[PDB]
């Protein structure tokens, strides 16, 4: 004795994939792009008697971060000076004045022919290189070419443009909603009961780095390790710390940047002169802090691998610097730090900071993509920055020896895996307001 | 409650929250225009939201509900869809749970609603003539 | 039976298929977005379909027919538009044939429907 | 009188022109739509916004239980907290522009009242059936 | 007595034009762009007791097909390397290595300066050229034929341009109607019609003089044109059976590549392994003769019982209209047809060999402001195509008329596959007199 | 006692901004990009008992016009041949051949090399051109004046830039209101108003110093400024009479061209036929003096019956700032207006204004791009209608004030033509009290 009753405005949803847009709270690329203002009201609604399943490894928002970040990057670089006319035979010599023994021939003094405003005139330019950007022509030790002359055209970045990451808030389009998990112990891939609605995410700062994750959210309560298919050594491990570690980085030398005209309406920037004893770049971390932090990580993985294990750390496998070193941007310059000193220990059940030497590059490929190149003009003076280590990417060697000793190394990964961390908290669903139910009424018919 | 405040509520408990859900379905500049791919994606998103909205409104019209949020029809409830107590459903099941309970019957119910309304309008036309 | 299945049917016979016709009016993007013209051209077409849909709905509202597939009026039929018998109109002729025959007079009809509804709503408000 | 044939009309006098104003919204060369990317986009965006505007107002009338009617008498009283203007002037001295300006401060309040009153009546009708 | 009753959802329509969306069945250019999948649904509705009028010569879909094709073609080339750095003087001499009399001076061995990965370096190379793309400057000084008129872009070697069937689908609010009358000539009323969701899969084949890989007539031979009497019209002939044509370029080419810049590779024709002979195409003489005899009988039905049909080659014009053309294996062929149109019809078997020329610098789509270079293909090329129709023109009661093959818009080829389809818009509102009066 | 009554279709509006679509009637760039036809049916609705607030200096229609015109200009140059490869060292000498009007040093005979169709070939070529387009490097070396600053693009010779009337039309949901008060001063509650779907056509004429080919005032000359007592604001003078100005580029010319690449043509000056003569414009002095008379009367109405109005020339600055400027025959003219502002007022005679021609044009007061004006063959003549002025009071209490032809940005030309018009958004929903309660079943 029941009929169909129809309702519109039913508070339900289904998992869905849509396009999100960004906003911020105000030269910067991020600011230019995410020009849409934010709403100061958190608009977060706790739901009672709610459960939801959050699988961060299937979170499409991670892909969106990647897609749109790259897109912005490309748009920002596009309207700038092409350095194509300069990928020419270069004459070089090694620098022998005010050089420490750590540097030796890493820094080179080169000279070459350059164009001028009139096509009929040519000038001669002198500049400095860090070796990593320059290779031998074919082997003569006077003649060199830029590393990219056989692969891609290089565009210099416009010096007025700021890439400093800012927190960015992502907001749902009408018809969609964002759900958030606040379960402090949630490890991803699964149900969460501390569920609330979200209109816009918190501000996520798009920091790009490799082996160590800087300036992200810090874990609440305890160090937590998140991974999928954990016994499979093909997967990496994302570790989120609940205490930050301070790292002090520097580019110690005084760089006098010079610029010249290259063609109508266009300037070229280069290194000019360097003042003071020349040293490589460095990053400092307290050794005690690092050891305490690491021990905490070890305890968490120990519960995952067994009470009787030995946790051994080792440095990374060989390969490109973007894989083997801690690659990050500091002060606008690109650093490649040797992290092997952070992994030389085995764990068995004043600060004396560990200092990592770091290389600097002027020719930058980007996003693990090739066929494009960017030239990073030098920055005048001396550079320092201080960053917060909030998490790590690690891999396990795997294999079966059953020795109880597991080996962990700096992990490699995608930029997507950095963003994956912040986004573990959010899911996108579509609102479905229409539905039916049984009833004792029947439409009145007259 | 607010938008979806009632999502964890039971079916009867969520009565009268229908209005918030309905209200929330519908809602620098030089960058938005210059970045062509950006502008297209955002415009498409708004267009899609509209298209979605219209399909639901079209159906309510087709079934004879139109502008109402709460409708009752001449189509019977089937044992092939569910066999649960009416109070179990209305007092204890969550609307989200309910959708899980009724799965892959949508197109059946809609076909029945559409045909029933079609015949009802014809009957009215004959009576007036 | 299908969209336009009733096109060859008589006007009367086709009346019960009005619902199929209505349902069909609103019925690799990672590559396609990159093509500015493909994207714009197709988006514009979708927008226009929406605009047409809405205009017809707007008129049904104006005429007081928004809640019905079949809507009676208070506007009389003029012999000027058609002086044909109802039995031929409904039982022998199809909608395609019949509509073509009155294509001049459609605007007249629409204006009359609009005014009739205007007066009826006023009357209701004055009575209340 | 034509679209917006007069705006000097008293509010009462203007009631028979509601159907006119109601018809304004949504009221080789073409190759240029693609040849000039920004031109085509700006025009498309404008059309989309007009549609969005239309739909929001229609949804709101539906919510309030007025729907397709141009004039509705509701279950919400006129409040004493609102300016105490004389009814004779309100309908035959005042025009709609003047009137709306005088009472614009209250718009969001009256809308909330209209929404709630309708929601309650709909629920009551379901209980009565 | 009667009142105006409004009916919504009325199954009627009007002639209309609208953009269609391109879909495929599923890294080919056609497939990459026309990536929208088709439905596994041969949806068709027979419009019983419905008559519709079709006119293929006014069919908007042909124009859209053309426009979209041009656009896609250019989009494909937009990211490819320019060969403008190669607009230099060539030092050319005749090739005499294993070359027969039907070739002689067609091939040249040219040397020239070109750029390198580094701006300051230059290199000297040797390359083999076809006479058709190289012009004497005045001696030994030659240039690429188009470096005076337009930029030359190299097509990307990785991209496949072979046609795939494409289905065109209506946007909502529109429908495609189809004529199922097997005897329909494209312009009259059609009394056997049905609705269509998407057209059949039409391959975007490009050719001149003879139509390739299209649909065949059930009804023997149909000859149609916008107006037969009008001597300015180009007549299309649809056949019921195909004629197979076997085309080849017998020479084994050795392909090499050199960088002219950081991501810029130029592909050169290199040299030839073995004997050098002309490219050619073969058809059966009888098959061709049987086909024409039927065409003639059909022509008499329009031109007279005592009419004598004289076949001849085209009257003149550039290579693009005087030769048959196609793109076999991706190489561009310009084949002679005089061997096909020599006879006069009155009231294990031998084949016809058509000599062919090879060209690499192509002015595509009947345009002149663009040019592309077709990278050479390594090895030897062979294909067989289906000739499914003819493109014909004709020249005081002589009783004898002359018909010739010829060129025309590429649109004219596409008109054939689209001849049976029409686009209409759906119009849901209408009114009718009834005996009811709205209740007051 | 009273209930709520809800009305939809209410004839009200609020001020709003939107984008208005460009249309025209009847190879011309304005027509090509405003292909949308106008409605041949005129339309206007008077609104009796409606008064509206207008402010011509807060009118966003002007900004839209500005943005769209610039975009149009750039879009039209995008597909044209670049002249970048021609930034070579020039060897130049002075031309005295048939020198007349003592215009010595104005033109130079420059020889230079250029790259032709093949990369292997260079050619020595010659051209004759104006000093305004060239600088010395320091039979000396010279370069084009804009080769250090940016790329130079040649405008396409086939494109006409002649202004045509452009009409702006509201999108659905919007309306344009206009002020019909002949004495409206640019701001305030205009009482004679009406509703307009599309504006009249406005020719997008771009000029400096004086306003050419605009609308004339009714009644009398109307002078308008945002702030009157702030000397930073210029005052627009809209005349009720048009002054004829006859402009010429008196020399006859031979135009030459050369290929500089694959289908890439460059056009240049060739040589001069006959005597070399100074460019100039003629105005009847008497009508100019009558016009000034009307203007000084209007200025005194704001400053006092006994004040003294001193006219004077423009301040020092760039030619685009200090001289009169217009496009006539496709050539760009810079004219000396000091002869028009010499008198002091208190209670044939054709003046000839010398002019100069420049081929490399920066435009819209933007820096970083330049457009090369193709040479025009033959002799150029046009006559324009002077319909207004842009003046500054120049800031003693001596009662003598100086009025200079300060000029202004391009928006002022548009502020003047689009002053009549305002944009509002239609808002059909509203409420009022009634006597009934909704009928309850
Ligand atoms: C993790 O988070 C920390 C803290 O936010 C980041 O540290 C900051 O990093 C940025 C980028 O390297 C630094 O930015 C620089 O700021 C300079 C000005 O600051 C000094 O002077 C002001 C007074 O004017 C003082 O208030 C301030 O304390 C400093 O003493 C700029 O001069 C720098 O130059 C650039 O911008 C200017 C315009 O402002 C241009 O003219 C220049 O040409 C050039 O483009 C630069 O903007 C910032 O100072 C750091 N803050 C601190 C406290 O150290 C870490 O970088 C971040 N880690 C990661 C991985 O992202
Ligand atoms: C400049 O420095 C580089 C190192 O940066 C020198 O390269 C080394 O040369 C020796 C002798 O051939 C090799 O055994 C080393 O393996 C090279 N080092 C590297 C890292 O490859 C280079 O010879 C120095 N040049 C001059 C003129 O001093
Ligand atoms: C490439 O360019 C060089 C010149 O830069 C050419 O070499 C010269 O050719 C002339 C004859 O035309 C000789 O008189 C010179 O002695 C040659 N110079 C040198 C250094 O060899 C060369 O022939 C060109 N090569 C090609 C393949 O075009
Ligand atoms: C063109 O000639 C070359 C040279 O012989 C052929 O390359 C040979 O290919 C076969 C396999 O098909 C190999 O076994 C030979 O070793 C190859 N030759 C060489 C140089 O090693 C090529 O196949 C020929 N192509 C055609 C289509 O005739
Ligand atoms: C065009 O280029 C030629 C060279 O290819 C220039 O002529 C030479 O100029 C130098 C100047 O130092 C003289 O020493 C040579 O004797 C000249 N050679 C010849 C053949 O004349 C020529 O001057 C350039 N043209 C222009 C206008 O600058
Ligand atoms: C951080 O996590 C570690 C996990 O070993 C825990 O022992 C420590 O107390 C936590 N820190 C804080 C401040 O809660
Ligand atoms: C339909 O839903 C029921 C649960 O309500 C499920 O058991 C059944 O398998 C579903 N049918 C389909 C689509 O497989
Ligand atoms: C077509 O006509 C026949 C009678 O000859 C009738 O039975 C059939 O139903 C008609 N078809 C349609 C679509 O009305
Ligand atoms: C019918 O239309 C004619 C105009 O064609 C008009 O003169 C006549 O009054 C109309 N009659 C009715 C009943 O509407
Ligand atoms: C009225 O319509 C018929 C077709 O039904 C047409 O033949 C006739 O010419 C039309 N009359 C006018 C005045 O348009
Ligand atoms: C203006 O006011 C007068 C006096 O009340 C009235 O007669 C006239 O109709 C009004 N104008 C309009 C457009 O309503
Ligand atoms: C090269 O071929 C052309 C065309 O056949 C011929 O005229 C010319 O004489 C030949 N030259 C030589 C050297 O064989
Ligand atoms: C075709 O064109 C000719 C003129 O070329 C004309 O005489 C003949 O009547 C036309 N045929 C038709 C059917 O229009
Ligand atoms: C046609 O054939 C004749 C030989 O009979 C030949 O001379 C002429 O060049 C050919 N022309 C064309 C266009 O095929
Ligand atoms: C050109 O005229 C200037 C004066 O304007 C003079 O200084 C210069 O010497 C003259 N040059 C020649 C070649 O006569
Ligand atoms: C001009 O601006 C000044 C402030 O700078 C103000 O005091 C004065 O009233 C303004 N004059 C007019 C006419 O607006």
């Amino acid at each position: 004795n029941l009929w169909v009753t129809v309702y519109y405005g039913v508070p339900v949803w289904k998992d869905a994939e849509t396009t999100l847009f960004c906003a911020s709270d105000a030269h910067n690329v991020w600011a230019t792009h995410c020009c849409v203002p934010t709403d100061p009201n958190p608009q977060e609604i706790h739901l009672e008697n709610v459960t939801e399943e959050f699988n961060m490894w299937k979170n499409n928002m991670v892909e969106q971060m990647h897609t749109d970040i790259i897109s912005l990057w490309d748009q920002s670089l596009k309207p700038c000076v092409k350095l194509t006319p300069l990928c020419v035979t270069l004459q070089c010599t090694n620098v022998t004045n005010n050089i420490t023994d750590d540097m030796r021939g890493e820094l080179k003094n080169c000279s070459f022919n350059m164009t001028t405003e009139l096509r009929d005139k040519k000038q001669k330019v002198y500049s400095l290189f860090y070796r990593l950007d320059v290779v031998q022509i074919n082997n003569s030790n006077k003649e060199y070419r830029l590393i990219n002359c056989n692969t891609s055209a290089i565009t210099q970045a416009c010096p007025k443009v700021s890439f400093e990451p800012i927190p960015i808030h992502y907001c749902a389009p009408a018809g969609f909603a964002i759900l958030k998990c606040k379960d402090k112990k949630f490890n991803g891939t699964g149900p969460c009961t501390n569920v609330s609605t979200v209109q816009c995410t918190h501000g996520i700062k798009p920091v790009v780095s490799t082996q160590l994750l800087l300036n992200g959210s810090l874990a609440e309560e305890e160090v937590i390790i998140r991974s999928e298919n954990i016994t499979n050594n093909a997967k990496n491990i994302l570790v989120q710390l609940n205490e930050s570690v301070q790292i002090n980085c520097t580019r110690p030398n005084n760089n006098t940047v010079k610029s010249i005209r290259i063609g109508p309406g266009q300037w070229f920037y280069y290194t000019g002169d360097i003042i003071g004893d020349i040293r490589q770049a460095h990053c400092n971390v307290s050794k005690a802090t690092w050891n305490e932090t690491l021990g905490k990580v070890v305890k968490q993985l120990r519960k995952h691998f067994g009470n009787n294990t030995i946790i051994r750390f080792a440095n990374s496998s060989g390969g490109d610097l973007e894989v083997t070193t801690h690659s990050f941007n500091c002060g606008g310059e690109f650093f490649y730090c040797n992290t092997s000193g952070l992994f030389n220990s085995t764990w068995i059940s004043s600060n004396d900071s560990i200092t990592l030497p770091c290389r600097i590059k002027q020719i930058i490929n980007m996003w693990q993509r090739i066929g494009q190149a960017m030239y990073a003009p030098p920055i005048q003076g001396v550079i320092r920055c201080v960053s917060n280590i909030t998490g790590l990417i690690l891999t396990r060697d795997g294999g079966s020896t059953n020795s109880t000793t597991e080996t962990f190394r700096p992990g490699g990964g995608d930029m997507r895996d950095n963003w994956r961390s912040e986004l573990y908290k959010y899911k996108v669903v579509k609102i479905e307001p229409l539905g039916v139910a049984p009833t004792r009424c029947k439409r009145r018919v007259v | 409650l607010g938008f979806l405040g009632a999502a964890g509520s039971t079916m009867g408990a969520a009565s009268m929250t229908l209005t918030v859900q309905a209200r929330n379905l519908l809602s620098c500049q030089q960058h938005l225009l210059k970045d062509t791919h950006w502008g297209i994606k955002q415009l498409q998103a708004r267009v899609l939201a509209v298209e979605h909205y219209l399909r639901d409104q079209q159906l309510l019209g087709i079934w004879g509900c139109s502008g109402k949020l709460i409708c009752c029809t001449n189509v019977p409830w089937n044992s092939s869809w569910s066999n649960r107590n009416l109070s179990e459903i209305w007092d204890n099941m969550t609307w989200l749970q309910w959708d899980k309970e009724i799965s892959n019957y949508t197109q059946i119910i809609y076909g029945l609603l559409e045909e029933s309304q079609n015949q009802q309008e014809k009957n009215e036309q004959d009576l007036l003539e």
